[PDB]
This record gives structure tokens, C-alpha cells and sequence, in this order.
């Protein structure tokens, strides 16, 4: 979603589909809504699945360690919406479509609970390095499922590996992790 | 002044201060650093 | 993460039992392996197992 301009949310997603089409040597499309077909529709389905697969892995920018979930007002039930890719940092297991607690055998919560949450975020609002990886991985998966060529898959495998490294460097640059002053245990030992 | 039963004795005296500083303070930092290293070494043996 | 592993493993099996292509099986073999790693990391992230303070026997030895 782009609140500044709704065009950017659709133009970016058009290019992603328009780029996976070129992975198998297809002429670009102009309008996504007015071009149904059975090939664009397959392309969007793979792009959607790959998008949340990479996001659910957990990165320094899409992980919120201080996320809170308000458990209603009268009842104490937290709905387990499908946007929650992974709720960790506790013992919450999605018992019956609601947020369970495992450690305490309860489903109702008195007040908001803090937890490390990963929320499904739109493709167009990802880092550019991750946007390239999502498209390249999706196009590689879109080749094997439907076209299934040989030299195309060999070339796409190299591109996905090359694109994955770029995300790994950005993940390190974003967090700039430290084993002396950023480390959660050595910091105490350094103290003198 | 010379003969008072209450004699406050201090070591490592710093001017302008009402009290002295202990001798261990000059080496407390090394004691803290050695404490952490010795703790972790014993911790590894218990894993072993 | 577990849902992706279930689907990828099932689709890889569903190929071999019924369709049985060659390039599809090779591609899905790599996909299933990658999905299994993602579930393994989630297993450790969820449990946060420790060999000093979470261990059932070493924790007793730590006491001093």
C-alpha cells in the first residue's frame, strides 16, 4: 500500500508480473486488470506466495520485537489474522483461530501483550534489494512450473543466488551487528 | 588535637575528601575482568 | 513456515506418484530442502534452547 499515491502500489506490482513474463520470453503486457489470460494469472499467484515466503523468514526490518496485540475489550480473544506470518517470542500457537498461550492454558487475555511479530507487508513497500529477490525467485519458480526449460533455469538460478547475496549484505548493513558492543552478553563482560 | 581517642585512619588519602579510598579500588577493574573470564571457564567444564 | 513445507513436500510427492516428471522433481527437491531449513530455524527461534541455563542437568551444576 502507498498512501502517498495509489498509483505506485499498482505500477510496481505490474512491473513484477511484467518481469516474470519476460523470464520465459514473453512480450510485456500493458494493463494487468484487462489482460486475464491463464499465464498472467499464474504469474500473480506465484508472486503472492513467494512474497510472503521470503518475508516470513525474518529480517531486521520486518521483525517488530515490541509489537502488541490488544485482546478485545469485553472478551479477551485476539483473532489470529492470516497477516501474522510468525508470532514468536512467547508460547502463542493459534489454538482455534485465536491466540493461545501454551504456557498458561488460557485463550482470554486481560490486557495487551507484547510479542515479536512479523506482519505480512505489501510487495511494493519492500527494500529494493528484497524486491529484486522476490521477483527473480518467483520468475525462476514460474519457469519450472509451467515452461520448464533447461538453459533458462540455469541462468535464473545464478540470478537468484546473486540477488540473495544483495539482500544478505543489506540485512547486515541495516542492522550493523556487533560482537563486542552490540552483543547481548559480551557487553556485560566488557564492563570494567 | 594531638591526643584524641577517636582517630579516623584512612589509606590512600585524597585532598579535599573526608574519607580515604581502599587499596582494592586501584585494581577492582582487573578483579572484575578476571571474575568474568574465570566464571565462563568453569561454565564450559560443566557443559563438558 | 510449516505450511509451506507441507505444501512443497506434498506437491513433490504428488509429482512422483502421479505425474512423475524429471526436471520438476529435481526443482521440487531443492524447494523442499529449503522449506525444511526454514521450519528448523523457526523451531529453534520458538524454543530458544540453551545448553547452560535451559539444560536440565548442567543448570544444577552451575549452582555455586
Amino acid at each position: 500500500m502507498n498512501m502517498q499515491d495509489a498509483y505506485f502500489g499498482s505500477a510496481a506490482e505490474l512491473d513484477a508480473v511484467n518481469e516474470m513474463l519476460a523470464a520465459i520470453g514473453e512480450s510485456p503486457v500493458t494493463t494487468l486488470d484487462e489482460d486475464g489470460s491463464a499465464d498472467v494469472a499464474n504469474a500473480r499467484r506465484i508472486l503472492n506466495r513467494i512474497n510472503r515466503q521470503i518475508q516470513s523468514k525474518g529480517w531486521a526490518f520486518n521483525i517488530n520485537e515490541s509489537a502488541t496485540l490488544t485482546p478485545d475489550a469485553s472478551t479477551g480473544l485476539i483473532p489470529f489474522r492470516p497477516a501474522y506470518l510468525s508470532i514468536l517470542g512467547g508460547q502463542y500457537i493459534n489454538r482455534g483461530g485465536w491466540v493461545y498461550d501454551k504456557s498458561t492454558g488460557t485463550d482470554t487475555f486481560s490486557g495487551p501483550i507484547t510479542v515479536t511479530l512479523i506482519t505480512l507487508q505489501d510487495y511494493d513497500e519492500m527494500p529494493e534489494c528484497f524486491r529484486q529477490w522476490i521477483v527473480t525467485k518467483a520468475s525462476r519458480q514460474f519457469n519450472s512450473r509451467f515452461f520448464g526449460a533447461e538453459d533458462v533455469e540455469n541462468s535464473l538460478a545464478q540470478e537468484e543466488m546473486e540477488a540473495r547475496m544483495a539482500c544478505n549484505e543489506y540485512e547486515m548493513d541495516f542492522g550493523q551487528y556487533n560482537m563486542l558492543d552490540g552483543d547481548a552478553y559480551v557487553q556485560g563482560l566488557i564492563g570494567r | 588535637l594531638e591526643e584524641c581517642p577517636y582517630i579516623p585512619v584512612r589509606m590512600v588519602r585524597i585532598d579535599g575528601e573526608s574519607y580515604g579510598r581502599s587499596y582494592v579500588e586501584e585494581y577492582l577493574g582487573d578483579l572484575k575482568s578476571l571474575e568474568n573470564l574465570q566464571e565462563s571457564i568453569v561454565k564450559m567444564a560443566m557443559i563438558t
